[PDB]
RNA sequence: CCGGCGCGCG
């Protein structure tokens, strides 16, 4: 996967834009799994 | 083929692969908390007289050393019968190298024909030895002796004349190939009287050993010391655990001796060199079962830990800190081995029945109708006034 | 018991395709004196419908 | 049933005569394998109700007698043949029951 | 619901205000087992229906 | 829970799938007839729950909140048996349902015929409904707690006067695994700066700026120092080394997404 | 004498059913104190067992929400008082006790006829008060358990009320050592020192299973005997031994080839037969001459 | 299975027709062999696996899997 | 009875080992405590062997680059930090690198102390083009994870790269049972089974001293 | 197994 390396911040606007770009590039099946992993990571760091 | 010798160095354990065989047992003192013993006396089993076996056979030490992640090979003879094949398989599945085990089809494992004299008092006068007593000098595997960096043997191999000759040959061959000789005394039963004949038997092998491990009782026996301490008394006075000065062990020293280990079980281990001496305290409040009361598993684990640490760093045999750490590691290994054996064998309730520690610590419901803990019919009540 | 018992194409040829989402299933590229060709690297079992070979 | 017998009683028993195999258990109260061998011998005596005799001799109380029999450790069993011509068998360690039965049915 | 002449509708419990692995997401509440086996929030509830007294019906 | 799963109470599940549990009981000869199977279900026999768990596999259900304002107000999930008396709902599908956990309830429906089951599985599951039909924005986007967690994770180093008391007149890691391992052993903090060896192309989002400082050596090698990375180049060779100045949080976010993609690819 | 020591730095009996103890353990290497503290806390709060009354039987009560004439407390209050009795025992099983007294008077925890394996911690614990001379017979049930649960009694088995620990830097960073303190609160059924020792023993019993032999390692007290029985059965109706139970040690191989097979994780004859020639060729010090001589040796078998 | 469902629709002009065809195939499966479905094997799952298998990609039959670590009969996994 | 078993094992490369282990049956709450303690022990109580210091001989002028070596001094140190070693050494020992000239310097070109081995001999260190002898004096230590013109190497003693635990619960009515799963990733210097055994032994050794008694 | 009135929840 040729993902860009974010190095500044991930806010509400950034995560919404990132997910939309992931659906276009990877599809809804790949992004559904990415959302499950990101949800755990956000819960784990909160 | 020195380039095929890997790490850790191989250890050759020379002797017999017996099954639950105890050489001897002497009265002993262990460090214990006696308030706990009084409190838990209804749930924790303890022997009325604390008697400790020095260890087991060479096969047991080979199995214990392999369980520590070390490389161990067993040198001995086993028969082709079902018992011998079972013992060989048991050694094989314990990651013990059995390529040095010679299998004899003309011998019976763990059985010896004995000629009893029926005129005076009965002697037994062994005629045909068992399978694990007939290893000839030609049956010694020299390849494992070249590969091995430490040679281990016990005094049980010196009881038979042919076995003694084989042991002497193996020790000499290992010495020529630059190996470290580890002599674990483990004094057998018949040798505990007439100290003089014990010395006569073990004098030659004693001078060929670089590391010697003896118990406190064995050291006192070999030094002609009568134990002045008290046994089976509920205290931990220092007189029961005394660190003998190097002058006491001076007569036993020789030119090529490097370390002498004096063990008191897992409670205390004393090490002696020509420049340093000291002791390390341990722990012996491990679970004990009537099936595991001899504490030979602790001795096997202690010897295995000592061998492992001496082999992994052979250039630190004179380092005081490394000797202290080795003694602590051996104590830990013995404690773990005793705990595991207690869990495996279980308490008494092939005909062998055992119960777990959970079942041992289970009491009766006390629901007997005649008992004072059940609501009897109103005819017989016996109220007590408040 | 196991103990008792045309050339392959340049790997970079498929690798440059593979890193760019080119997928070949059950076939391998081989080169000969006549030229390049595509050959089944194993036995393709006939299924109910057409089978995907390359993408 | 295994009976605890002293050195002199075993002296008498062997110097006497019997028509059944005699198995002598050399044991000590401080050995766990001795207890396991006691369980095995009790089962064997159940299997051999009257065709064999199993006895036990405490080593700690007959240390000189145990040395005279070349008992090199525990547990140790002695299979005494009723026929004086045949030889006795000394077994070292916690041997299985099948070995006991094989000895009794082959060289007894 | 009255102690010492005062209205007593609840309990005083030890409380932290932090997110815990999403189990207090939105308006969820994460509680301890001590509130259960301690009978901290146990209440009696009685229905009426128009059988032996003291029987455990099912 | 997974994005495509929901938790069903045991009583609701046994009520909804009663006919399927009866068929499962009769099929394996554990019930003589329909009446005996119904009696067994009424007695809450321990074998009833095995058959219920077996028959609920692969059979979707439809959840629905009360004010259905758009089509995402009813969705399909794979039911699993959960203890208690509540319906377990994924946190990422609450925005579509407009649901919060302060007293809301939901209705559950079981598609019976094969066509309805196929419709529910292939059209109504949440993993093919990631976009809202109104304008096309994603609907299952992390919110609140997950958003705060990600914001804290990707909030970079303290910089400038918030990092040093005085005017200034960091560990180097071979790979991201080394940095996260050091973080696990409490050697570094979540936002402590570090240098990460980069062995890929330049793909770090940063301001389009020239290097702050170029350290040119007389031997040919020069070091270009940017705001967020260091690049080592030479005039003799074609070598090019890249080191990224970042924290464990950015590395963790990147690894989480990368590992999600790689795991999904490998599992298929 | 020991380089690493532990000691009780404070012991306190605030009441008959609330004991306190603080313990020290120094010097510890960096990171050891955290592991010991977390494992000890979890063992103290979750792994220590206690004994309490779990079931009481009455005779003339319609339901546990009724009263008795002559007793001030109702059945519910009596059950609540019975739930607060602290007992001690080292044994398992459902023991039973008896309350058989005649009023009037105060029924304290010393009025319970206990089996010899169970003891009362607090004699003054209150159960009920009798105002008139009425008969009162209650049959109790006692067992030892962990965690928490004829009228059933909701028994809480945990005897450790609370625990705490702290970690402090020992001093100069020669080896960056640490000091560990542990605080234990118990209900008197066992002292804080006893709780500490029991937690250590329980943790050891929890971690020691991984030091046993792996599951399905020996053929199925004395693992040797079942394999001897298998060999005995194989002796009748001679069928020889399987290749899985035959190891490469008993086959005459040159020591170099034996070592090559051993470090390649080859131990039994079945593994040797399953191996392919190419894989053995991949392993160094193993040429085609070794391959053919090993094949000849296997053929001789 | 979600990835497989997405892949199958990459070759379908209309998804409603895809759903209808899958339902018809599952109905045929159930009518032909009634007793093989409804338990560990589901007809729609079998249809999806067969359609994925028809492309040459190996998949378990009907995506049927169980837990090898169940500790004997009667024990039910608690979520 | 409480038993353990290895349910999965793999070796992706010489420096990537994976294993999955099981432990059942367990009582409620025991599996979580065991998993937490075992994960902490695996991550920090296991001793690893690493190069901790490098001395550059032959007078490199203490510059950023050495004439004839493709890699820089910092690049050489970074390469050295990646070498995976196993040993049983007590204290600190020394290793040396002496490569004659042109060619590739790998881990195979390290003269090791007696007990030290090398997991992967193909790990690159430096590339030499012109015939200049390179002399590097390595310092090798063995330490726990939670623990003169010579350049230090910030070694992280993590033989176990990652560790995880998970719990599976089962029950039929009033009797419950749970299963513990442990995943271990090691860098090849130690097997996951060896890591599990070492972690158990280290934990037990950490909890033995609380049962110590003293002579009177 | 029918409708009105009142009180609530999201
Ligand atoms: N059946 C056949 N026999 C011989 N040549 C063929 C052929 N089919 C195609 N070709 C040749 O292959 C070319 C098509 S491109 C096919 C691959 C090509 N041979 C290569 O190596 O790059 C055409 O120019 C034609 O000349
Ligand atoms: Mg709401």
């Amino acid at each position: 996967a040729n993902l860009v390396f974010h190095n500044k911040v991930i806010d509400g606007t950034a995560i919404k834009r990132l997910i939309s770009r992931l659906i276009d590039h990877f599809g809804m099946a790949y992004t559904s799994h990415i959302l499950d992993q990101v949800k755990t990571l956000g819960f784990q760091q909160a | 083929i020195s380039h095929t010798y890997g790490w850790p160095p191989l250890v050759c354990c020379f002797g017999s692969a017996q099954h639950a065989f105890v050489p001897s047992g002497r009265p002993a003192n262990r460090l214990l908390d006696y308030e706990r013993q009084e409190r838990m006396k209804d749930a924790v089993w303890a022997p009325e007289k604390y008697i400790r076996a020095p260890g087991g056979c060479a096969g047991g030490v080979a199995i214990a050393l392999a369980s520590l992640g070390g490389k161990a090979a067993f040198m001995g003879k086993l028969g082709d019968d079902d018992f011998g094949q079972a013992m060989l398989y048991y050694l094989n599945v314990c990651q013990v190298q059995t390529r040095s085990v010679k299998i004899d089809s003309k011998r019976v494992t763990a059985c010896s024909t004995m000629k009893i004299s029926k005129r005076g008092r009965l002697k037994s006068t062994c005629v045909k030895p068992c399978a694990e007593d007939s290893l000839s000098k030609s049956e010694i595997n020299v390849d494992v002796l070249k590969e091995a960096k430490m040679f281990y043997f016990t005094t049980h191999s010196l009881l038979d004349k042919k076995m003694m000759s084989t042991t002497l040959q193996a020790i000499k061959i290992s010495k020529q190939l630059g190996n470290v000789i580890f002599y674990d005394l483990n004094l057998p039963l018949p040798l505990w009287q007439s100290l003089e004949e014990t010395k006569s038997l073990i004098q030659e092998v004693w001078d060929l050993a670089d590391v010697i491990e003896v118990t406190k009782q064995e050291l006192e026996f070999l030094c002609g010391i009568e134990p002045t301490e008290e046994f089976d008394t509920k205290n931990n006075d220092s007189s029961k655990f005394v660190h003998y000065e190097p002058e006491t062990v001076e007569p036993l020293w020789h030119e090529n001796l490097k370390i002498l280990f004096v063990t008191n079980g897992t409670s205390k281990i004393h090490y002696y060199t020509k420049e340093h001496n000291g002791a390390v305290l341990g722990m012996e409040d491990v679970p004990i079962t009537p099936f595991t009361r001899d504490m030979s598993a602790s001795g096997d684990g202690i010897v295995a830990g000592l061998i492992r640490m001496l082999t992994v760093q052979p250039d630190l045999m004179n380092d005081k800190g490394y000797l202290e750490r080795t003694a602590r590691y051996a104590i830990e290994c013995g404690v773990v081995d005793q705990w595991l054996l207690a869990q495996t064998r279980g308490y008494p309730p092939n005909g062998i029945r055992s119960i777990t520690e959970r079942e041992y610590r289970t009491s009766k419901p006390y629901d007997e109708p005649d008992g004072p803990y059940v609501m009897k019919p109103v005819e017989e009540r016996e109220y007590r006034k408040l | 018991f196991p103990l008792f018992q045309l050339e392959s194409a340049d790997p970079d040829f498929y690798k440059i395709g593979y890193v760019r989402r080119v997928r070949a299933y059950g076939v391998e590229f081989k080169e000969g004196p006549d030229g390049f060709g595509i050959y089944a690297s194993k036995d393709i079992e006939p299924r109910r419908r057409a089978r995907v070979i390359m993408e | 049933l295994v009976r605890k017998l002293s050195a002199q009683e075993l002296q008498d028993l062997v110097k006497g005569e019997r028509k059944v195999p005699l198995i002598v258990d050399f044991y000590a109260t401080w050995c766990g394998p001795c207890i396991l061998m006691a369980q095995e011998l009790e089962m064997l005596a159940v299997e051999y109700e009257s065709n064999a005799m199993i006895v036990k001799v405490d080593t700690d109380d007959e240390y000189e007698f145990a040395r005279d029999m070349q008992v090199r450790g525990l547990p140790t069993l002695f299979f005494i043949s009723p026929d004086p011509s045949k030889d006795a068998i000394r077994t070292e360690g916690l041997i299985p029951l099948q070995m006991m039965r094989d000895i009794i049915d082959n060289d007894m | 619901a009255t102690v010492g002449g005062e209205l007593a509708l609840g309990k005083n419990v030890l409380v932290a205000y932090m997110p815990w692995e999403g189990y207090n997401f939105e308006d969820a509440v994460l509680i301890s087992e001590c509130l259960v086996y301690g009978d901290i929030y146990t209440s009696f509830h009685i229905r009426k229906y128009e059988v032996m007294l003291g029987s455990w019906v099912e | 829970l997974s994005l495509h799963r929901c938790g069903l109470p045991r009583e609701i599940a046994i009520e909804l799938f009663q006919t399927f549990v009866i068929r499962g009981l009769i099929r394996q000869h554990l019930a003589s007839n329909i009446g005996v199977a119904k009696s067994q279900i009424r007695e809450k026999k321990p074998i009833v729950w095995e058959i219920l768990q077996e028959v609920m596999q692969g059979h979707p259900v439809l959840l629905n909140r009360a004010p259905t304002l758009h089509r995402l107000g009813i969705q399909s999930f794979q039911p699993i048996l959960v203890e208690g008396r509540t319906i377990c709902l994924h946190p990422l599908v609450c925005k579509g349902f407009n649901a919060d956990f302060d007293g809301d309830q939901m209705a559950v429906h079981v598609p019976l015929s094969l066509e309805a089951q196929a419709e529910a599985r292939l059209l109504m599951f949440s993993h093919m409904n990631l976009l809202s039909p109104a304008i096309g924005d994603p609907i299952s986007v992390p919110t609140q707690d997950m958003l705060i967690g990600l914001y804290v994770l990707t909030s970079g180093t303290r910089r400038g006067i918030c990092a040093n008391r005085y005017n200034p007149c960091e560990p180097f890691f071979c790979n991201s695994y080394d940095a996260i391992g050091a973080y696990r052993q409490k050697r570094i903090n979540l936002d402590s700066p570090l240098w990460l060896r980069w062995q890929l192309d330049q793909r770090v989002i940063a301001s389009k700026e020239v290097p702050i400082e170029v350290h040119y050596e007389s031997f040919g090698n020069y070091h270009e120092i940017y705001a967020h990375y260091l690049i080592v180049r030479s005039v003799k060779k074609e070598t090019l080394y890249i080191y990224i100045r970042t924290t464990v949080g950015h590395i963790s976010f990147y690894r989480e997404i990368e590992e999600a993609i790689q795991g999904f690819s490998q599992a298929c | 004498t020991r380089t690493l020591q532990w000691k009780c730095v404070e012991s306190r009996r605030d009441s008959k059913r609330l004991y306190y103890g603080r313990f020290i353990l120094s010097p510890l290497m960096k990171g050891q104190a955290d592991t010991i503290g977390i494992a000890m806390r979890r063992a103290l709060l979750g792994e220590i067992e206690g004994t309490c009354i779990t079931r009481a039987k009455f005779e003339n009560i319609p339901h546990d929400y009724s009263n008795i004439v002559g007793i001030q407390e109702s059945v519910h209050e009596i059950l609540m008082n019975l739930n607060e009795i602290v007992l001690k025992s080292n044994l398992y099983g459902t023991r039973n006790a008896l309350i058989c007294v005649q009023g009037p008077g105060y029924i304290t925890a010393r009025d319970i006829i206990l089996p010899p394996s169970v003891e009362i911690v607090d004699n003054t614990q209150h159960i009920a008060t009798l105002t008139e001379p009425i008969n009162l017979c209650i049959g109790l049930k006692i067992e030892r358990n962990r965690g928490y649960s004829s009228y059933p009694i909701d028994a809480v088995f945990m005897p450790v009320q609370n625990a705490n620990h702290s970690i402090h830097s020992y001093g100069n960073g020669n080896e960056k050592q640490e000091i560990l303190f542990i605080e234990i609160w118990t209900n008197g059924s066992l002292t804080p020192k006893e709780a500490l020792h029991e937690a250590s023993r329980n943790l050891i019993n929890l971690f020691i299973p991984f030091l046993h032999v792996e599951e399905e390692t020996f053929y199925l007290t004395l693992p040797l005997f079942p394999f001897h029985n298998k060999l005995v059965n194989l002796r009748q109706k001679k069928k020889e031994l399987a290749f899985q139970y035959i190891f490469i040690d008993q086959l005459e191989l040159p020591p170099r080839i034996y070592n090559c097979l051993k470090k390649s994780n080859i131990h039994t004859l079945l593994d040797l037969l399953n191996n392919s020639q190419e894989d053995l060729i991949k392993m160094e010090h193993f040429h085609i001459e070794d391959v053919k001589k090993l094949l000849d040796i296997l053929e001789k078998k | 299975m979600t990835m497989d469902i997405e892949r199958l629709l990459l070759s379908e002009d209309n998804r409603f027709e895809f759903v209808n065809s899958v339902a018809a195939e599952a109905t045929e499966y159930v009518e032909k062999n009634r007793d093989e479905y409804g338990g560990t094997k589901k007809a729609i799952f079998h249809v999806l696996s067969n359609r994925v298998n028809d492309l040459g990609f190996d998949r378990p039959e009907a995506y049927a899997e169980s837990d090898p670590y169940k500790p004997g009969p009667g024990y039910l996994k608690e979520y």
